[PDB]
RNA sequence: AUCAGAGUGGCGCAGCGGAAGCGUGGUGGGCCCAUAACCCACAGGUCCCAGGAUCGAAACCUGGCUCUGAUACCA
RNA sequence: GGAUGCGAUCAUACCAGCACUAAGGCAUCGGAUCCCGUCAGAACUCCGAAGUUAAGCGUGCUUGGGCGAGAGUAGUACAAGGAUGGGUGACCUCUUGGGAAGUCCUCGUGUUGCAUUCCC
RNA sequence: UCAACGAGAACAGAAAUCUCGUGUGGAACAAAAGGGUAAAAGCUCGUUUGAUUCUGAUUUCCAGUACGAAUACGAACCGUG
RNA sequence: UAGCUGGAGCCCAUUACGAGUUCUAUCAGGUAAAGCCAAUGAUUAGAGGCAUUGGGGACGCAACGUCCUCGACCUAUUCUCAAACUUUAAAUAGGUAGGAUGGCGCGGCUGCUUCGGUGAGCCGUGCCAUGGAAUCGGGUGCUCCAAGUGGGCCAUUUUUG
C-alpha cells in the first residue's frame, strides 16, 4: 500500500498541484471539512478551540482523514451530535510522486497520493461549540493530535466562534446594533455604501 | 539558436504593464536624439520592427548614429574578461532618453558661475560635492521624554 | 562515464585574472556603420573647406 | 416633458422570410419580397450546418429587407389591417420596437404574376425618437440619452393612442 | 450594471479617441517627423467641417500639444463679400484660398509665390522658382471619408492656387471621372463657382414655385440669383487675394456641505420609521 | 514491466470525415396435414468511455477501461 | 464663467444612475438635382436653414463601483553578512545592515497647450 | 467590430434568419507555447506582387567563425493610398 | 579553439588613467513575500434572493400562479491554494553618469536637411574652464612566441530528480 510516512514528512519540493500538467492524480483520502453542525449561528456556538501546528511538514491526506473521524467519533458520544461544529482548515492540494534492472534512468515519479504543505503557527482543525462543552472539546482535539505526525498544540480561540471578532469586540458591536448576521459568519456595518441600501435602525456614522 | 531562440524567457520581460497597453503616446515620437546623447532602452511589446535583444533591455547606453525611425545606441557588454562595445539600431519605440547625468549639467552649470563668481572676489573655492559627514554639537531643549520598555510575552 | 559536465565554477577567477578590460576611450570615435547619406556630406563638407 | 423633438417614428421596418433551401424555393421568395418592397433584396447565408434542418454552411436560406420612407408606412399599416390591428403586447421589445407575421397573399398584390407560392414573412418595425444619429454618425458616436429613448411603455401607447 | 471586476482591468483610451474625434493611426503617421532631420515640423493643412462653418488650419506638432501657423474660417467670408452658402463645395475654395494666402503673406513668400489668380479647374501645383521652394504641408482630413467631389477637396485646390505645395492627386476632385481615369476640367470650375448649386437653384424655381423658396431663402433674401454665382464668387477671391489677414454652473460642494447634508440624509432616514 | 494490436446489430465481421452495412440470427405473412428447407416483406445499433480540433467523425490527436501478441540478455 | 478646431498627459479624466444650463458655438434638424453611396439618402456624400434645446455636448449630485494618494498593516513577511549560536532534527535566535503586500481606515475626482469666439 | 449575453419576430423549438441594447476582447490572427493587436494586427470589399535588384553593416549563435533567421540605413525599380 | 600561465620585450607614467569598493543621481527587473474579500485555474461551507417553466408532487374546474424538493442561477460572505497564475512587490545582485576627450564667441564648408540660417555636422580662429564625490594605486597600455590543462573533488547558502 502507501510507504511509511516518513518517505514524505519534510517539505522538499516546490508545490506540485493537479493541473493541465499534473494528471492522473489519485483522489484525496478526505472529501468532507465541515462535520457536526455546520447550520448553526454566530451567537450560539461562542467558545472556539484550534489545533495548530508547530513546525513545518506535510500531512498526508490519509492522515488528515483519521483525524478528521477520531475528532467527529469523540466530540459525538460525550456531547451529543449537535454540540459542536468541526472545521478542517487544511486541504491536501500536493501531489507527491512515486520512481516504481532499472535504475535512475528517467526517474521522475508518478503521482502517488495528495498531502497539505502546513507551516508553524497553522491551524490543523478548528472547533466552535458552547462554553460548556468546552471540555470535549480540548480532549477530542488532543485524541486527534496523535493521527498527525509533528508538534502540534491546542489553543483556545481569543475570538468568536469562526469569526474574526474577538468575543470582546463582538458583544460590544452586537448590541449596538453594528454587526448583522450572516450565518457562521458575522457582517459588522460601516460608513460607506449608498445610503437608501441600509434599513433605517442600521445607517450609522 | 543552439538550444534558445530570439525571444526566448521574455515571457515578463517584453509584456506591456497592466493596463497600459493598446495606444502609444505621441510623446515618444516627437523626442529627438542627437549622437553623444545617453539612452534608456526598454522594449516595447507592440512594436515587433527594430526591437533590441532581450540582453539590451534595461540599460544605458549612449546614441552613435540616427537615420529615419532608428537610433545606434551603444551598450558594453561583458564577454569573458573584456567589455565588448555592442552597436545595434532600435526603433524610436524602444529607447527613452536617460537622466542619468541630469543632476551633472545642472551642477557644471552651477560650478562654472560660482566659479567666475567667487573670481570676480577673492579668486579661490572649491566646486566639490562632499560626502555626508558627522554632525556637530548641539543642545536639545528638555521636554516631555517617553520611557519605553520590553514587553511581556503574549501567548496569543 | 557519464560523460556531460558543465559548469561555471573557477570562471570569474579565470576573468578577473588580467582584470575586466575595458577599450580604450578615444578622441575621435569611429563612424564605420553611420547612415551613408550622412557621411558623404561630411566628406564633401571637408573637401571644400578653405 | 412634451418638446416637439420628441415625436415618435419608425426608422425602418424591415421584411424577412426564412426557407432553408436555394435554386428557385428562395429565389421565388426573393421576387415577392421585391415586389413588396420595390427595392432589390438581399440573401442571407446561413451559419453552424445544422443537420437537422439540412442547412449547410454558407449557404444562402433567407431574404429580407428594410424599407424605410412612405413606402414602409404604407405596406406596415397593411401588414396590421391583416392582423386586424393588434398585438399580442408580448410581441414588444424591450428596448424600443416590435414585430409580427403573417401569411403572403393577405396583402394587397395579385398572387400569380410568376405562380409564386404563399410566403409567411417577418414583419419587424422598429421605432426612434429625433436624434438617434448620435449612436450612428462616425464622428462622435455617443449613447442616446434616457430621455430620448422609446421604451416599450411608448411603443404600446404610439399603438393605441394614434397611427390607427 | 457592470461587475466591480470589470472596472478594476478596464483601461481607458485616449481622450480623443472616447469623445471621438481623433484618429491615431493616421496621427501618427501625420506628425511623426524622421529622427535624422531632428525638429522639422511636419505642417498639417487640417481642413474641418461643421455643419454651419469652415475651419481651416496650418498646424505643427509639439509635445505640449499642436501650434496654429494661421487659421481661417468661413464665417469671416462675409468680411470679403460672401454672405450666403457658407458650408458648400465653392466656399472650402475660398476658405482653402484664404489659408494659403494668409500664411504665404505670414512667412514672407507670397511675393515669390502668387498660385493663380484665375481659379482654373485644371490640377496645379507651383513651380519651385529659385532659391526658396514652396510652403510644404500636409492635408489632413481626419474622420470624413475622402470621396470625390467631397468638399474638402475644393479647400485642396484653393490652397493650390494660393501658393501652397501639398501632396495630391487629382483623383478626388468634383469632375473626376472614374470610369475615364480623366479630370474634367469645366465640371471642376463650375463647382469652384458654385455652379452645381445654380442648376439646383433653376431646377427649383422652375419645377418646384415653393421648394425654391425655402431651400434657397438666404440666396433669395439677399438678392442672389443663379445667374449671380460666377460673377459673385470672383469678387469674393479677388478680395481675399488683395487682403490676406458670470457664473451660470454649480460649484462643488465643499467638504462641510457635503458632510452637512450627509447628516441630515442619515438622520432622515434613520428616523424613517 | 513496457509496448504493438483490437473494441461497430444477438454473434462472427467489414467500414478512406457527405454520416452503418455483409453473413447468420429476430419479427409478420406464404407454401405444408404440420415442422424444417424454400418464398415475400419488416425491425434492429449506449460505434468501449471522456475530451479536443475539425465545412462536418464510428474514423484524426489526447487522455481513461477491458481483451490479445510480443521483448526482456552477459553475469 | 463658457465654446469650437487641433492637441498634450492618457480614469483624480472611467463607469452607473440622476438634475440643470444665459450668450455664442456645437449639435440635432430639412432635402436628394448634382458628385457620391447603400437592400435601405439609416450610414456616407452633397445642397440647406423652416424648428429644438429633447438627445449629443458641457457642469453639478451620490454615507455610488473604480481609480489616485495618505495613514496603517509593520519594523511584521522576506532577505545581505557573521556566530566552535540553540536544538536530535525541522527550524529558530542573537549581532552588523535593507525592509514589502491585501483586508481595514481618511481624503480627492483632473491638469492643461495653441488659434479663433461668447459673455455682460 | 468580435466571443458571448439580454429583449423581441409565421412555421421556428436548445439550436436556421432578422432587429435593437450591453459588450476591455472574455473572439480571431495556418500550426506548440508565450507575448502582441479594437476606426486593428481581427472581419468584408478594392487595387495589387516589397515573396523585386545590388553589394555592404549590425543583432541572436559566438571563438565574438560559418550557416539559419532577423534588424537599420544606402543605391534602384514598383505597389498602394 | 578560446580562457588561465611563462618568457621576450616595447611604450608611456605619479601629470593623469583607472578600480571584483563605497557615496550622489538616474534607469531596469517579477524571485522571496504577498493576493485570491482583483483576471486564469483549483477548492470548503453555509446565508439571502430568484426563475420567462433545469424537474416534478399538492392546490391548479384556469392561467401572462404558487408551498415544498434536489437545485441551477443571482447578491453579500467564508476555509484553503498555484514551477509551467497574478494586480502588488522586496533584500541581494545589474546598467549609466559624477568635466581638461567641457563650454562659448566669431567666420567658413556641405553634393545632407529645411518654406527659410532652417538645421545637422564639420573646419579655422579666439577666449574661458580652482581640476568638479570618498578611498586606493603605475599600467596588458600595446604586441609577439609558446607550455601545461580541457576526468575534478569538498564546505556554507540557493536549487532539480
Ligand atoms: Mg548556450
Ligand atoms: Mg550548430
Ligand atoms: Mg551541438
Ligand atoms: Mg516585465
Ligand atoms: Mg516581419
Ligand atoms: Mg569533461
Ligand atoms: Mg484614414
Ligand atoms: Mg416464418
Ligand atoms: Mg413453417
Ligand atoms: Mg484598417
Ligand atoms: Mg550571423
Ligand atoms: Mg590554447
Ligand atoms: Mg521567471
Ligand atoms: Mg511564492
Ligand atoms: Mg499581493
Ligand atoms: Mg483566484
Ligand atoms: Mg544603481
Ligand atoms: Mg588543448
Amino acid at each position: 500500500g502507501r510507504r511509511p510516512a516518513r518517505c514524505y514528512r519534510q517539505i522538499k519540493n516546490k508545490p506540485y498541484p493537479k493541473s493541465r500538467y499534473c494528471r492522473g492524480v489519485p483522489d484525496p483520502k478526505i472529501r468532507i471539512y465541515d462535520v457536526g453542525m455546520k447550520k448553526k449561528g454566530v451567537d450560539e456556538f461562542p467558545s472556539c478551540v484550534h489545533l495548530v501546528s508547530w513546525e513545518k511538514e506535510n500531512v498526508s491526506s490519509e492522515a488528515l482523514e483519521a483525524a478528521r473521524i477520531a475528532c467527529n467519533k469523540y466530540m459525538t458520544k460525550n456531547a451529543g451530535k449537535d454540540a459542536f461544529h468541526l472545521r478542517v482548515r487544511v486541504h491536501p492540494y500536493h501531489v507527491l510522486r512515486i520512481n516504481k534492472q532499472t535504475g535512475m534512468r528517467g526517474a521522475f515519479g508518478k503521482p502517488l497520493g495528495t498531502c497539505a504543505r502546513v507551516d508553524i503557527g497553522q491551524v490543523l482543525l478548528s472547533v466552535r461549540c458552547k462554553e460548556s462543552n468546552a471540555v470535549h472539546a480540548d480532549e477530542a482535539l488532543r485524541r486527534a493530535k496523535f493521527k498527525f505526525p509533528g508538534r502540534q498544540k491546542i489553543i483556545r480561540s481569543r475570538k468568536w466562534g469562526f469569526t474574526k471578532f474577538n468575543r470582546a469586540d463582538y458583544i460590544k458591536y452586537k448590541s449596538e446594533g453594528r454587526i448583522v448576521p450572516d450565518g457562521v459568519n458575522a457582517k459588522l456595518l460601516g460608513v460607506h455604501g449608498p445610503i437608501a441600501k441600509r434599513a433605517p435602525g442600521q445607517a450609522i456614522l | 539558436p543552439a538550444g534558445h531562440g530570439l525571444r526566448s524567457r521574455t515571457r515578463d520581460l517584453f509584456a506591456r504593464p497592466f493596463r497600459k497597453k493598446g495606444y502609444i503616446p505621441l510623446t515618444t515620437y516627437l523626442r529627438t536624439y542627437k549622437v553623444g546623447e545617453h539612452v534608456d532602452v526598454k522594449v516595447n511589446g507592440a512594436v515587433h520592427k527594430g526591437m533590441p535583444h532581450k540582453f539590451y533591455h534595461g540599460r544605458t547606453g549612449r546614441v552613435w548614429n540616427v537615420t529615419k525611425r532608428a537610433i545606434g545606441v551603444e551598450i558594453n557588454k561583458q564577454v569573458g574578461n573584456r567589455i565588448i562595445k555592442k552597436r545595434i539600431h532600435v526603433r524610436v519605440e524602444h529607447v527613452q532618453p536617460s537622466r542619468c547625468n541630469e543632476e551633472f549639467l545642472q551642477r557644471k552649470l552651477n560650478n562654472d558661475k560660482l566659479k567666475a563668481e567667487a573670481k570676480v572676489r577673492g579668486e579661490v573655492i572649491s566646486t566639490k560635492r562632499q560626502p555626508a559627514g558627522p554632525k556637530p554639537g548641539f543642545m536639545v531643549e528638555g521636554t516631555t521624554i517617553e520611557t519605553v520598555t520590553p514587553i511581556p510575552y503574549d501567548v496569543v | 562515464a557519464k560523460s556531460k559536465n558543465h559548469t561555471a565554477h573557477n570562471q570569474s577567477y579565470k576573468a578577473h585574472r588580467n582584470g575586466i578590460k575595458k577599450p580604450k576611450r578615444q578622441r575621435q570615435a569611429s563612424t564605420k556603420g553611420m547612415d551613408p547619406k550622412f557621411l558623404r556630406n561630411l566628406r564633401y563638407s571637408r573637401k571644400h573647406n578653405v | 416633458q412634451l418638446n416637439p423633438m420628441r415625436e415618435i417614428k419608425v426608422q425602418k421596418l424591415v421584411l424577412n422570410i426564412s426557407v432553408g433551401e436555394s435554386g428557385d424555393r428562395l429565389t421565388r421568395a426573393a421576387k415577392v419580397l421585391e415586389q413588396l418592397s420595390g427595392q432589390s433584396p438581399v440573401f442571407s447565408k446561413a451559419r453552424y450546418t445544422v443537420r437537422s434542418f439540412g442547412i449547410r454552411r454558407n449557404e444562402k436560406i433567407a431574404c429580407y429587407v428594410t424599407i424605410r420612407g412612405e413606402k414602409a408606412m404604407q405596406l406596415l399599416e397593411s401588414g396590421l389591417k391583416v392582423k386586424e390591428y393588434e398585438l399580442l403586447r408580448r410581441n414588444f421589445s424591450d428596448t424600443g420596437c416590435f414585430g409580427f407575421g403573417i401569411q403572403e397573399h393577405i396583402d394587397l398584390g395579385m398572387k400569380y404574376d410568376p405562380s409564386t407560392g404563399i410566403y409567411g414573412m417577418d414583419f419587424f418595425v422598429v421605432l426612434e425618437r429625433a436624434g438617434y444619429r448620435v449612436s450612428r454618425r462616425r464622428r462622435c458616436k455617443a449613447r442616446v440619452g434616457i430621455h430620448q429613448r422609446v421604451t416599450k411603455e411608448d411603443a404600446m401607447k404610439w399603438f393605441q393612442v394614434k397611427y390607427e | 450594471q457592470k461587475t466591480r471586476a470589470y472596472s478594476k482591468r478596464f483601461q481607458v483610451k485616449f481622450k480623443r479617441r472616447r469623445q471621438g474625434k481623433t484618429d491615431y493611426r493616421a496621427r501618427l503617421r501625420l506628425t511623426n517627423q524622421d529622427k535624422n532631420k531632428y525638429n522639422t515640423p511636419k505642417y498639417r493643412f487640417v481642413v474641418r467641417f461643421t455643419n454651419k462653418d469652415v475651419t481651416a488650419q496650418i498646424v505643427y506638432a509639439t509635445i505640449a500639444g499642436d501650434i496654429v501657423m494661421a487659421a481661417a474660417y468661413s464665417h469671416e467670408l462675409p468680411r470679403y463679400g460672401l454672405e450666403v452658402g457658407l458650408t458648400n463645395y465653392a466656399a472650402a475654395y475660398c476658405t482653402g484660398l484664404l489659408l494659403a494666402r494668409r500664411v504665404l503673406k505670414c512667412r514672407d513668400l507670397d511675393q515669390e509665390y502668387e498660385g493663380n489668380v484665375e481659379a482654373t479647374g485644371e490640377d496645379f501645383s507651383v513651380e519651385p522658382a529659385d532659391e526658396r521652394r514652396p510652403f510644404r504641408a500636409l492635408l489632413d482630413v481626419g474622420l470624413i471619408r475622402t470621396t470625390t467631389g467631397n468638399r474638402v477637396f475644393g479647400a485642396l485646390k484653393g490652397a493650390l492656387d494660393g501658393g501652397l505645395d501639398i501632396p495630391h492627386s487629382d483623383k478626388r476632385f468634383a469632375g473626376f471621372k472614374k470610369d475615364e481615369k480623366q479630370l474634367d476640367a469645366e465640371i471642376h470650375r463650375k463647382y469652384i463657382y458654385g455652379g452645381h448649386v445654380a442648376d439646383y437653384m433653376k431646377s427649383l424655381a422652375d419645377e418646384e414655385p415653393e421648394k425654391y423658396q425655402s431651400h434657397f431663402s438666404e440666396y433669395i433674401k439677399k438678392g442672389i440669383e443663379a445667374d449671380n454665382m460666377e460673377a459673385l464668387y470672383k469678387k469674393v477671391h479677388a478680395a481675399i487675394r488683395a487682403d490676406p489677414t458670470k457664473r451660470y454652473n454649480p460649484k462643488k460642494l465643499t467638504y462641510e456641505q457635503r458632510k452637512a447634508s450627509l447628516v441630515e440624509r442619515l438622520n432622515a432616514l434613520n428616523s424613517s420609521a
